This record gives C-alpha cells, structure tokens and sequence, in this order.
C-alpha cells in the first residue's frame, strides 16, 4: 500500500537538509523514499521514481529552494506529483518545504 | 696514456689520435659531446684483500679539441653527469674491457715492471 | 669462478598482517598496518602557497596516473590506499607575507637571516598550536623558492630542530614540488619534470604525511626476534663528533618497534669517529634499558652496526655494561670500494639481493640492483654494493646479510621499493643532522615522526 | 549457481581500475570474474549462466569499444530473464564522461560514481551489493592470497637460471 | 542526425523500455541541443488518459 | 612508595611527576597520535594526597 513519503530535492546541495530530514522522519517511523538514500545502483531510476510516485507515495515533500525550482529533474517529479494528486483526490499531497532564505513566495512555480 | 689527476687517485685516458680511428676492439673509447670531447678513463688501486686483484674504476674525462683538458672541475663534472645518461650496462662493460685489452702485452695478460 | 649466494626479498607486514614485498603495491592492495581516523592539515604559507597545497590535496584525492604505469604502480588516491580522510578544506592556515620574508632576507648577517627565517615559521606554528583549538596533526610548510635559494646553519635542519622541544610533526614542501608545472627554467618546460613520475611523487608525499600523523603504513616481520638492531652515526661539529643511535626490535606481540635511541654523546678527540668508554657505556645502557622497558626481558643479541669500525676500548665498555646471556655483534657497513658487476649479455644491471661472500667475516651485499617486482632497477648506473664486515663478535655472514637487507626496507620518508643503506643508519644520520642543528636538548623525542 | 560478478572494460587501458577493484572485491569474499584476472564463447557463458552482476567500467573509450558493447548487449538480454532490474551497474570512472555520451543501453541507469575518488565509489559499490543481497564468501586471505600472487605476488618469482 | 524526436505515444509505447531508452537518449540530446521543443509527443490512444505519462 | 613520603610538597609533586612524565614520554617516543590523555586516577590519589 502507498505508505511512503517521497522527497524531491536538488541533486548537489539539498542532500544535507534532506539527509537530516530523511533520517528524522525514519526515526519517527515515517517511511521515506529519497532519490539518493533509497535508490538502488544500476536501476532505471525514472522507471522506479515515476512508479513509486504513482504507487508508493502517500505524501510528497518538496525541499523548495532557489535551485530546486529551476532544476529540470525535480519539476518532473512535481509534474507527476500533481497528476497522482488529482486521482488521489487529496489536496494535501504536495508540501513545498521552503528552506532557502532568499526564496520568498514570489518566484515559486504556479503549480 | 695521458694522465688526469683526481682528488685522491690517478686517472688515465687516451689522447685523441693515439688509437686507430680513436677506438679499439670495435668499441669507441674517445668521442665527442657537443663542443667538448669525452675521454673514457680508468683509475687503478691494487688490493690484496680478499685476494690479490687490481680494482679498476671507470671515469669520463673531457677536453676542448681532444688535446688539452678542461681546467674546471665543475664543468668536467657537469659534462660527465650528462654523458652518463647515454651509456648503459653493456656500454660501460664494453668500454672498460676494450680499454683494458689495450694494456695487453701478450695474448692473455699484461706485465707491470 | 666466483659464486654469488642469493638473499631473498623479505616480506613487510600490512593491514591484517598480510605480507608483500613492495610498499607501493602492499599499501595500494591491502592498506596500512594501523589506520588513523583522519589527518587534520596545517599550512604555514602564502595565499599562493595555500592555494597550491589545496590544489595538490584535491589532486591526490583523485587517482594519479604516471606515464609508465607498468613499471611504477599508479596512485589510487589518498583515501583509497590508507582508508582515512585527508581533505583540503580542513586547513588551519597561518598566512606568511612575502614582505616580512623580504625584510628578513635584507639583514646582513646570514646566520641571523636563517635564524629569523626559521623563527618566523616556528613561532607562527607554536602560536597556532597553543591558541587554535582546531587540532592539527601535521603542519605542512609551503616555503617559496626565495627561502630555498637565498638562505644557505640550514633552514630545514634548524626548523626541525627548534620544534623538537614542543613535539610538533612537520612536513616541509617547497612550492617547486607541489607546483612543478608552473615552475619553469625559462625554457618553457618545468625545472624538474615530474610528468612521468607524478604517481610516485603522490606516493612519497602521502606516505610521509600518513606516517607523521600517527599512522604506520607498514611494519617489518622478517627479522630475528630477541635482537636489538642498533645503529650509530657520527656527525662533525667544527673538533667534536656526535654519536646518534637508532634501534629496531621485535616485541612480545611480535611487532617490530622502530625507534630512535638518542642521548647526547659528544666526544672531542684527535682520533675522530670513536667514543670514550663513558659515552659508549651510556649509549648501551640506554638501549638495553629501552629494550627492557619495552619487552621486560633483556635482548638475546645486540646487533650493533655502524659505518665505522669499533676500537678495543669502546667494545670493552660495551661488554662491561652488557648483562650475561647477551651477545654483541659489531658490524661495519661501507660503500666505498668499487665492485661493479657487469652482466655478460644484456642491458639491465645485476638483480638486487645478490651477495658475494668474501669469507667468514665479510661479504658484499647488493642492496641496490634491478628489482623484477617493479621491473625498474633502483640504480640508473651500475650499483655499488655495500661491504658488510663483521667487525666484532660471532655471527653468520649470511644471516647478517639477510638481516641488513631486511633493515633496508623500513624507510618511511619515501615509499620506494627498498633503501640502498639500512634504514636505522640513514634515520640516525637524519637525527644527527637535526639534533646537532640547535642547542643541546635535555631529552630529545625518540620518535622519527618529528625528524624525517 | 550464479555467484560471480562480471567486470567488463577496455582491454589495454582500464586494466588499472579493474585490477584494483577486482582484487578489492576478492579481498572482501566475493567471486570476481575479470578477463585480466583470468574466448568469446567463454565470456558469453559466464554472463549467461555464471554472472550475478555486470559491473561496467565505463569510460570515454569503454563505450566506443565494439567488444564491450557486445558484452553489454548480452548483459541486457540476461538481465531480462533474471527479472532483475539491478543487473548492470555502470561504474563511471573517466573524468570527462558526463552523462551525455553514455551508450543508450546504460543511459537509463544510475551510475556508481568513481570520478572524484575511488574509495567512496567502492563504498558506494559495496552498499549497492549488500542492498541487492549479493552473496559473498569469507574474505579468507588463503584462496584469495592465491589470486593475489597469481596476479602480483607470484610475479615476484625469481628466475633460477645461472 | 535527428533534429526532432516524435514519440508515437500510446498505452504500450510508454511501457516499452526499448522506447523509454530512446527517450532517455533523446532527452539528453535535448540538453546538448538546449532544444526544449525537441521531444514533441504524439498521443493517438484515446484510451491513454493523456495524464499517465513518464515524468520526462 | 610515593604515598609514604613525609612532606606533603614532595607527595603531591611526585604524584604529578608520575603521571605527566609517562604522558610526556609517550608524546615523544610513541609514534601514536594520541588526541586526549585520560588520567583515570585511583581514589587513593584524591584524598590521601590532600
Ligand atoms: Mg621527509
């Protein structure tokens, strides 16, 4: 069943924040899937990233930052996140955690 | 054989032209390096331990036109350090053996008076 | 027809006690005998020097490929070999301005010039050690070329000497070495070309840094237990001589312990390179007490070796202070008589490890030769062998040869295949060069980490 | 049974990396099959029956090597029958190989990074191996010692002619 | 050689890994070309919900 | 043996010299990079030396 909390983030810098965030949620018992901490090596990552967003994810957490919204590979996880949100009739699905100091609710994507 | 004094030993080398085509036993013993002429040289110290032998040591001496020796020890040392790169194990062995064979008086030895 | 006996290569222990014959291969394959958690750098240089040092550290993070990878093994990367971390971002940098160096260099007194050049760096090092809470394991001194060439009562010797009372491991790295590409002799090519030997440079620098930071890259095991391999070196002071001793022995756990055994032993004599009975008795008592405290019981043999021959009086003193049940062997190792062996047909020198036995009391040993392991001979020209003479005592001339060859394999200052002369003698030489470069120390440190 | 980790790479250049990694994996108890460590029929045989993982030492030349792509092509085939998505593991080693020239049979996959330091990559590789429950023997330095010498510590041999 | 990458998208063309490989390379090539108007999908399957496609 | 010295000045100084000398020597002879030296002092040291 979908009982996993997906996390999207920029690949190079967001790791620090997400790593702390991922471990705390795991320590609280929240099942978490991070694209660097739970992705097996040699897998077809989009095949398993897309599949789990559709099927494994019950919440979608976006580490929002000045580059995490300009990153092509993250918006793709957002774009599928909106679609799975529609079928799941859950408006409280995408939770855009804002971390960057300079990002203030005025350059965020309309999604 | 023309003598070149060392610090604490005695070196011996061939003046250019003394050998036939400045070489012996098909091994060149006097040659040319750029503007200077290199001369293969030896120094002998006879020892009775372990058993009576004549320890011979290889050297390289340098002259301007093959006639007179360069009077700068630093220049001579620098010229040799560069000339040493070219020569190899076989190159040193052949030169040493050919230079010794020149000393031969009879077929298989040579005598000291 | 003269017969040459052969002494086989000894094996040096690596991680988990695994054995190999090459440090450059044993480390890259197995790992160091003892692993450290990591190395906190410390740099005393300019902004240019700090940039160079950080560039070089990050460069040796990545694997280093030298031109002739087959003959000289490549460098996997620092953490890939030793297992610890050495980051270029953890630098406790202490800036040295070119202007203060300039005002030092303009002083008329050359001795005061070199003293002040040493004092600048050492006082900055001391200040950081006592003030910066940031723990620094090894202090890396990136010196510019002006220091090396203008200052020539030596910079390196005094600098290592004046830090001995504070016990601070240090590593001098001339910026010509780390930035060899951008140091050219106006021809457009580097002053000394490391291109084909970059990997071996990384090996040497990384091994030196790892050793000075508390790690043991490799240890020896192919030596006889119960024997204290002891080496003396005499250094000239101008009319005094200065004896320095280095000792290597196997412990209760069968672990080789290599440590210096130095005490002041100054002799002013017409007959040079000899010790008075008091100095010799002190020497030997110090070494025997060190072995006793390390292992409890006394050694079964005191294998004293040196580059000089012992006279009667000092040997009688040695025997007088020696307890019962312990034999003394005094061995003289000389490298002056030219016995150059040319191979009949070929182009590569005699193999390393060949030994010519003169008689029951002497031998020739080719500690330098052509090593098939690297396919690279240790000598460009014909290698002169070392003359090993059993000066005093009773010993087996082949056992002494294998013991000396084993002692030639513990040079931690360079990660070469093996040393031409036994390591105890070379490190005692370094100690003598350093311990005689400053004022007498009440108790010098007995760890080479502070000297090499 | 399949309990071997195939290592493919360029014959004349990638030797150094594969030799270190294969010896590293052997020292850890794995069973490694490398052409340098150890004919086309034989190579295919292992990938078809003996291999359990296919580690691709990927570089700017290992993807232009015709013989390597054939090993990839059979590896793609074997991966399907085993129903294991995690069969081919692209060890990227070359500095200038940046995820835009990768061959199409490996682009869809996530590499194991060796570009910045080999030690973290081996740390990454071991993590993937345990994550995928690849069985491994005890790292005994006995039979493993044999391979070590057969590779380097037997080369130490001294020809015994006069 | 390719200047455009037209994807005949259907309920089976998106489950064909062989096809996904061809997009995976296209996308990269798209980055080499910075041609955002490169992959131009072609949905012929009315059964496909148009909103059940890969993130790419 | 240090404990039985009559003078308190000699008692505390010798105990201090006991511990620090081993630390100082082990920081000059040992090739181990010790980080923090932990002196697990026996309880007799605390109150007999007072
Ligand atoms: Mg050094």
């Amino acid at each position: 069943a979908r009982n996993k909390i997906f996390i999207s983030h920029a690949a190079p810098d967001d790791n620090d924040f997400t790593k702390w965030l991922a471990l705390k949620l795991i320590a609280l018992g929240y099942e978490v899937w991070c694209d660097v901490l739970f992705l097996d090596k040699g897998a077809d990552f989009w095949k398993v990233i897309d599949k789990e967003i559709r099927e494994g994810a019950i919440k979608f957490l976006l580490a929002t930052s000045e580059i995490a919204i300009k990153r092509d590979g993250v918006l793709k996880e957002i774009a599928v996140a909106e679609k799975v949100k529609k079928q799941l009739k859950d408006d409280n699905f995408i939770i855009p955690l804002i971390i960057d100091e300079n990002l203030s609710y005025d350059d965020l994507p309309p999604e | 054989v023309r003598e070149y004094p060392m610090s604490n030993k005695m070196g011996y080398w061939f003046e250019k032209g003394k050998l036939e085509k400045d070489k012996f036993n098909k091994v060149l013993l006097v040659g040319k390096q750029k503007d200077k002429h290199w001369h293969f040289g030896i120094s002998a110290a006879g020892k009775l331990y372990p058993f009576p032998v004549l320890m011979i040591s290889s050297h390289i001496f340098f002259t301007k036109d093959g006639k007179e020796l360069i009077e700068s020890k630093k220049i001579q040392h620098a010229a040799r350090r560069r000339q040493g790169k070219n020569w190899w194990n076989d190159d040193w062995r052949n030169k040493l053996l050919a230079f010794v064979k020149y000393l031969s008086d009879d077929e298989n030895s040579f005598y000291l008076e | 027809m003269k017969e040459l006996i052969y002494i086989h290569e000894p094996n040096i222990l690596f991680a988990n006690g695994q054995k190999c014959a090459d440090p450059r291969d044993g480390l890259a394959l197995f790992g160091p005998f003892t692993k450290i958690y990591g190395i906190k750098s410390g740099v005393v240089g300019t902004q240019y020097g700090l940039s160079i040092f950080k560039n070089y550290i990050n460069h040796i993070q990545k694997p280093i490929y030298n031109a002739n990878n087959i003959t000289r093994p490549m460098f996997p990367g620092f953490e890939a070999v030793f297992g610890c971390k050495w980051d270029a971002d953890n630098v406790v940098f202490k800036e040295v301005t070119k202007e203060e160096i300039e005002k030092i260099l303009y002083t008329e007194s050359n001795h005061k010039r070199t003293y002040d050049l040493v004092s600048l760096f050492i006082n900055k090092i001391i200040t950081a050690n006592k003030n910066e809470d940031e723990k620094v394991d090894v202090w890396f001194l990136v010196i510019p070329d002006e220091i090396y060439q203008y200052c020539r009562a030596q910079f390196h010797d005094q600098l290592k000497a004046r830090l001995l009372e504070h016990t601070i491991p240090t590593q001098i790295l001339r910026e010509s070495t780390l930035a060899w590409r951008d140091f050219k002799n106006k021809f457009g090519a580097p002053k000394r070309d490391f291109s084909k030997i970059e990997g071996h440079l990384a090996w040497t620098i990384s091994t030196a840094a790892f050793y000075k930071a508390g790690g043991k890259p490799w240890k020896l095991s192919d030596i006889r237990s119960g024997v204290c391999y002891l080496g003396l070196v005499y250094k000239q002071i101008e009319p005094k001589n200065a004896c320095c001793a280095a000792q290597m022995f196997l412990d209760n756990g069968d672990g080789t312990v290599f440590k210096g055994e130095v005490g002041p032993w100054y002799n002013q004599e017409k007959h040079e390179f000899h010790l008075n009975p008091k100095e010799a008795k002190a020497l030997l008592t110090q070494a025997l007490n060190s072995y006793k405290e390390q292992n409890g019981v006394f050694p079964k043999e005191i294998f004293i070796h040196a580059k000089t021959k012992f006279n009667g009086q000092e040997w009688n003193a040695f025997q007088e202070v020696t307890p019962e049940g312990t034999n003394l062997v005094g061995v003289t190792i000389t490298k002056t008589k030219p016995l150059k062996l040319f191979k009949s047909e070929g182009n590569y020198p005699i193999m390393r490890g060949n030994a010519f036995i003169v008689n029951e009391r002497s031998a020739f040993l080719w500690t330098v030769g052509y090593v098939p392991k690297t396919e690279s001979t240790l000598s460009m020209e014909v290698p002169n062998p070392i003359f090993i003479e059993i000066n005093k005592g009773e010993a087996d001339i082949e056992q002494v040869l294998k013991d000396v060859l084993a002692l030639t394999k513990l040079n931690y200052n360079a990660c070469i295949y093996a040393d031409g002369v036994p390591v105890t003698l070379r490190f005692a030489d370094k100690i003598g060069e350093i311990l005689t470069a400053s004022t007498e120390l009440k108790a010098p440190p007995l760890a080479f980490k502070y000297y090499i | 049974a399949r309990n071997k980790i195939f290592i493919s790479h360029a014959a004349p250049d990638d030797n150094d990396f594969t030799k270190w990694l294969a010896l590293k994996l052997i020292a850890l108890g794995y069973e490694v099959w490398c052409d340098v460590l150890f004919f086309w029929k034989v190579i295919d045989k292992e990938i078809r029956e003996g291999a359990i993982k296919f580690l691709l030492a990927t570089s700017e030349i290992a993807i232009k090597r015709d013989g390597v792509l054939k090993e990839i092509a059979v590896a793609e085939k074997v991966k399907k029958q085993l129903k294991d998505d995690n069969f081919i593991i692209p060890l990227i080693i070359d500095e200038n190989l940046s995820y835009d020239d990768l061959p199409p049979e490996i682009i869809r996959l996530n590499a194991v990074d060796f570009k910045k330091s080999w030690a973290v990559g081996l740390q990454d590789l071991l993590k993937a191996l345990d994550d995928q429950k690849v069985e491994k023997n005890s790292p005994d330095p006995d039979k493993s010692n044999a391979l070590y010498q057969q590779i380097f510590l037997h080369n130490k041999g001294i020809i015994e002619r006069e």
